[PDB]
């Protein structure tokens, strides 16, 4: 429920060695420039900015 | 600014060209790993089924010392009589694919002594691949053949040896010579009516013999007529093209193609799900709606024999369907969300 | 040339590559009775690269 991808598309790259943060940032770049991170709930989020 | 100052090129954001071919290297890329033994030609003029039978009439063979035999039920009303020792018939062909050795067959329409009981000479066949000679004796000294189609490669009729099952490379100059190597009981000899060196296509059509892939009709109507016979080309090649890949859902797709003919079993089949193929029959342009939006497009193409004719052997399938300027367009989002209140437009100009 | 030509035979050389440093054995063997008493007389044998 914390995941809201603004432009969901298929990945054509195998991200199979990247630091997770770098992969997530690449995903955000491909999508609508989303914010990601870990909440104080210890839950991951990926959602539209602002 | 009303317009671009001297526009060079213009493309759609509604349709994206996901696959195309227009040259040899492009066609090789999208056909995938076709083996050298497959009967398909990739050329500057398109992709085309390979000539697979070299059906040659009596009067068209290279003559030496052979008798001019005329009976109405022979093709073109005539055949060549192998009358005597050292008198020969020669045929040249160049295969435009590799013929695997097991698959080579030499069909002759041949009859002894105008249908008489009395033997013709023993026949030796010499096959020459770029100077490499293979010789065998399919017909014995004491045999008569009724007017029928016979394979002189893989069967013997009183003879001592068959074709040695050698592979024939693409672009080899192949000379085939038939020689009566002994004396004749019957003065009119073995009359050969039409010669068909052919690839049996048993890799393509799962039947154990060339009869499964070609016509071998044995009735020209007895009036000096022509014969349907072994057609020059394979019946139907179904070509699976490499998957046209997308990052986004394809809802519908459109194709464009240039062809010499589109009759018979010509079709283009398109799928979204990799299995439910939607067929467009007998057209160079076509549009397909997929049941649900999905990612990657798969294409199947059917190329066939064509033409009917009454002035030469063979009468059927003397032409093959050639296709060139393949284009596959899909309904894909080219205008895309990018940020809050930002769109990105990604048009493509093909090379 | 026995490798590439044939004379009433049943099979020819499947044109397969000879690696450098491989130990080739070549065996010519009679597999039928002979009409002639002299048989096939082998005078000189040359396996060779046609170049
Ligand atoms: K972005
Ligand atoms: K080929
Ligand atoms: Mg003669
Ligand atoms: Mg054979
Ligand atoms: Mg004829
Ligand atoms: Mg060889």
């Amino acid at each position: 429920a914390n995941i809201t991808v603004g432009d969901d598309q298929e990945l054509t790259r195998s991200y199979q060695g990247d630091p997770v943060e770098n992969a997530l940032r690449d995903f955000a770049f491909k999508s609508t420039n989303e914010d990601f991170g870990v909440g104080d709930d210890l839950e991951f989020f990926f959602q539209p900015r602002e | 600014d009303t317009t671009l100052g001297n526009e060079l090129a213009n493309t759609s954001l509604e349709e994206i060209l996901i696959q195309s071919a227009s040259s040899v290297s492009a066609w090789n890329t999208i056909l995938g790993t076709l083996a050298s033994t497959y009967p398909l030609v990739v050329s500057s003029s398109g992709i085309r089924p390979a000539q697979t039978a070299w059906t040659t009439e009596s009067d068209n063979l290279a003559q030496s010392g052979t008798a001019l035999v005329t009976v109405g039920d022979y093709s073109n009303g005539e055949a060549e009589g192998l009358d005597s020792p050292g008198d020969t018939l020669e045929l040249s062909f160049t295969p435009e694919h590799d013929i695997p050795g097991e698959e080579f067959a030499l069909w002759c329409r041949i009859e002894t002594d105008l249908g008489g009981t009395d033997p013709g000479p023993e026949i030796t066949v010499t096959l020459d691949i770029d100077g490499d000679t293979y010789s065998w004796v399919p017909i014995g000294t004491n045999t008569a053949l009724g007017l029928n189609w016979y394979d002189l490669a893989n069967n013997t009729f009183g003879g001592s040896s068959t074709y040695p099952d050698t592979d024939i490379p693409e672009g080899s100059t192949v000379t085939l010579s038939i020689e009566a190597t002994s004396s004749s009981v019957s003065g009119q000899g073995h009359a050969v009516d039409v010669m068909a060196p052919l690839d049996a296509l048993t890799r393509v059509t799962g039947g154990s013999d060339a009869t499964s892939a070609y016509t071998f009709d044995n009735n020209n109507g007895g009036s000096g007529g022509y014969l349907d016979g072994p057609e020059l080309y394979p019946d139907q090649l179904i070509l699976s093209l490499e998957t046209a890949t997308t990052r986004r859902n394809v809802s519908e797709a459109r194709f464009t193609l240039t062809a010499n003919d589109t009759s018979g079993n010509f079709y283009v089949e398109l799928a979204n799900d990799g299995s439910t193929f939607n067929r467009v029959n007998n057209a160079t342009s076509g549009s397909v709606t997929f049941a649900s939006p999905d990612t990657n497009v798969d294409t199947n193409i059917s190329l066939n024999r064509y033409g009917s004719r009454s002035t030469a052997t063979p009468q059927t399938g003397f032409n093959a369907q050639e296709i060139d300027n393949w284009e596959l367009y899909a309904d894909i989002d080219a205008v895309l969300p990018d940020d809050i209140g930002v769109t990105l437009s990604r048009a493509i100009i093909p090379p």
